[PDB]
């Protein structure tokens, strides 16, 4: 958190381009980091 | 609206005719990465150069 | 990313890893043409995507008579007499931030007092 | 003096002389008569030619063309 | 039994404005040392100009699975488009069924 | 705040270099050859055919009585002119293919010993491909590879 | 004028955002499933993959465009030749040519005659056909990139 440039880093154990590369997606899309899924933009009301 | 018309339309041969005199470089010619900054030009949604 | 094309076949490079000495080349499957890597940078997605803001600027913008006039003056030469537009890409959360362009120096300067 | 600016109500004669000319149902007058004038010569024309191919054992053919129409 | 005569020759080629590339369907050539131009017989003259510098891969041939009679002219030097009593033929392209 | 029509009373009541000849050869030369343009698309820069080496060529590779549908002449005899030319060694193989637009002005200027020139009108013009470079055919085998 | 044609094109854009392997065919008359645009371009006599780059996006500088295309590109790459195109978009449709040597004939002619009926019909002009395509598929995708 104190690097002015947040990074993350990550490699694993024949055309390993694609596999590594499909693997990107399922950062992105496939991993819920926390929370209830299917809800969004939850808003405070008083 | 009251000064409304409809177009009856013309040919477009002597327009089309009429560019190519002026320095219209014609389609077969261009080579995008050469002359980037070029409008490319349209005719009746046909594209001539 | 930037992706170079092979010579008398024209095309598009994929990336080889040499496992011999251990450093990327690129191949054209179509030949046997291959030559060396310049960045160990192959591929970049660029989710959050700036670029397109400033685009469409052409030569002549400052002939456009739609676009409205300004009157605040050019960080670098210093002439008042410019035309504004809001970013080009279309999007739902695109800032409203304008593009100031100058019809001098043709220069482009946004009017953003928080980020420059 | 003539090469004044014009005022508002002034603007009114330019209307006036553009209903002299076109008249309020124009549109459909000019459309028919471009279609009267030209589009029957170019229909016409564009497929007026039909041969017939005629086989005797010598093979022959038999043709009639479409030309200047005529209307009254 | 094709047969490349020389390809030595260089030739230029011409765009020529339409009229009279159709009428030809003779002048005497100036050439200024950057600009140049076409001292007709009478009549305009014209300045022709560079148009491509470097055309390469671009050559001219002739005629005389069926193989033909085949030779070689040579090559396309240069590329040039013709530029143009001028007056009176603007006005004749200003001018440009039943 | 009223229409003025009182405007019939109103208008009524208001109113070094160097100087070489240009010469049209004898059509004889003409009626013997057409004369065609070539382009390549290498993006090679230099293909002078000299690089291209040898041996050259350069070719082409019962009904009753009932109807028959009506076409143009020009257009009939291009049509009917559909084996493309190729050239070779005995292997460099390029392909053309007419271009079909450009005919419209095309001048050529040969340029001669002498600086004055013969000029000649261009017949038509074709774009030669350089084929067969990587030389794979894999034809119906690769469509069925692609049925993958 | 003439024939009242209602012949109509479609380029269509394959997948959804965040997907990868978003990839582009295109529908012709006549022929029953829709053709990868690489494919199109081969019939239209450019093998060349930088060339059918050119003709889509008309600026080098541009990274993104040109990364959506990779996938059309690798579609090219299996598929690299005029002739062997020509074959495979007849093969695809309207099977009543039922010979080979007719068949390839007959789908260079509906790309002559069918395939964009405006422009022209007459042969040679494929050259003029092929960049009005690739201006299509440039203006599709300067639309899936929110331009
Ligand atoms: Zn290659
Ligand atoms: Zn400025």
């Amino acid at each position: 958190d104190n690097d002015e440039k947040l990074i993350i880093r990550c490699r694993v154990v024949a055309e390993e381009d694609h596999m590594l590369k499909k693997i990107e997606n399922t950062m992105l899309e496939n991993i819920t980091l926390r929370g209830v899924e299917n809800i969004e933009r939850v808003v405070m009301m008083k | 609206s009251l000064m409304s018309c409809i177009s009856v339309g013309t040919d477009p041969m002597p327009i089309i005719t009429f560019l190519s005199e002026w320095g219209m470089e014609p389609l077969e010619d261009y080579v995008p990465h050469q002359s980037p900054d070029a409008t490319r030009v349209f005719v009746n949604g046909v594209w001539h150069g | 990313t930037t992706f170079r094309f092979c010579r008398d076949c024209n095309n598009m490079l994929y990336p080889r890893e040499d496992k011999e000495n251990n450093r990327l080349l690129f191949e054209c499957r179509t030949c046997s043409y291959v030559e060396e890597a310049g960045s160990p940078l192959v591929y970049r997605h660029e989710l959050i995507t700036n670029i397109g803001e400033t685009a469409g600027v052409v030569q002549d913008i400052g002939s456009d008579p739609t676009l409205p006039r300004s009157d605040r003056e050019c960080p670098k030469c210093h002439s008042r007499e410019n035309v504004f537009f809001q970013s080009q890409q279309r999007r739902k959360d695109t800032s409203m931030v304008l593009f100031f362009v100058c019809l001098s120096c043709s220069h482009i300067f946004t009017s953003d007092q928080k980020n420059k | 003096d003539e090469s004044a600016p014009i005022t508002a109500e002034d603007s009114w004669a330019v209307i006036s002389a553009f209903f002299r000319e076109k008249g309020l149902v124009s549109q459909q007058l000019d459309s028919f008569n471009q279609f009267v004038d030209y589009t029957l010569q170019d229909i016409i024309c564009e497929d007026s030619t039909l041969i017939l191919e005629q086989l005797a054992q010598i093979s022959r053919k038999y043709e009639i063309s479409f030309g200047k129409i005529y209307v009254t | 039994d094709l047969d490349l005569e020389r390809s030595n020759r260089q030739v230029w080629l011409v765009r020529l404005p339409m009229f009279l590339a159709e009428k030809w369907r003779l002048g005497k050539i100036r050439i200024n040392k950057s600009k140049i131009t076409l001292l007709l017989n009478e009549p305009h003259e014209y300045d022709l100009e560079l148009t491509k510098k470097v055309v390469e891969n671009e050559y001219v041939f002739t005629e005389q699975t069926i193989p033909k009679k085949t030779a070689i002219v040579g090559t396309v030097c240069h590329e040039c488009q013709v530029m143009p009593y001028h007056k009176i033929v603007e006005q004749r392209r200003n001018i440009v069924k039943e | 705040f009223i229409k003025r029509d009182r405007m019939r009373r109103n208008f009524l009541r208001m109113r070094e270099y160097n100087e070489f000849p240009l010469r049209a050869i004898p059509k004889e030369d003409l009626e013997n050859m057409r004369t065609h343009l070539l382009k390549f698309q290498s993006k090679k820069k230099i293909n002078p055919v000299t690089d291209f080496h040898l041996p050259v060529r350069l070719h082409r590779k019962r009904k009753t009585r009932q109807l028959k549908v009506l076409d143009e002449n020009a257009k009939k005899l291009r049509f009917e002119e559909f084996y493309p030319w190729v050239m070779e060694d005995f292997y460099n193989t390029w392909v053309g293919s007419y271009e079909a637009g450009n005919s419209d002005s095309y001048v050529l200027l040969s340029v001669e010993d002498d600086g004055s020139f013969t000029m000649i009108p261009a017949d038509k013009v074709y774009k030669f491909t350089a084929r067969n470079k990587y030389a794979t055919l894999t034809i119906d085998e690769a469509e069925k590879r692609m049925d993958k | 004028k003439g024939s009242r044609f209602i012949s109509t094109l479609q380029v269509k854009l394959y997948g959804r955002e965040g997907s990868s392997a978003r990839t582009i065919k295109a529908t012709l008359p006549y022929i029953k499933q829709d053709i990868p645009i690489v494919i199109i371009f081969r019939a239209l006599g450019i093998i060349p993959d930088g060339e059918i780059l050119e003709h889509i996006c008309y600026d080098v500088n541009d990274w993104q465009m040109l990364e959506m295309l990779k996938p059309c590109v690798e579609d090219g790459f299996v598929i690299q030749d005029r002739e062997t195109a020509l074959d495979f978009i007849g093969r695809r449709g309207t099977a009543l040519g039922i010979k080979k040597e007719k068949r390839i004939q007959y789908a260079k002619d509906i790309l002559q005659k069918e395939f964009l009926p405006h422009i022209t019909q007459l042969e040679g002009f494929e050259s003029r056909k092929a960049f009005f395509l690739g201006y299509m598929i440039n203006r599709l995708l300067l639309c899936a990139l929110d331009r």
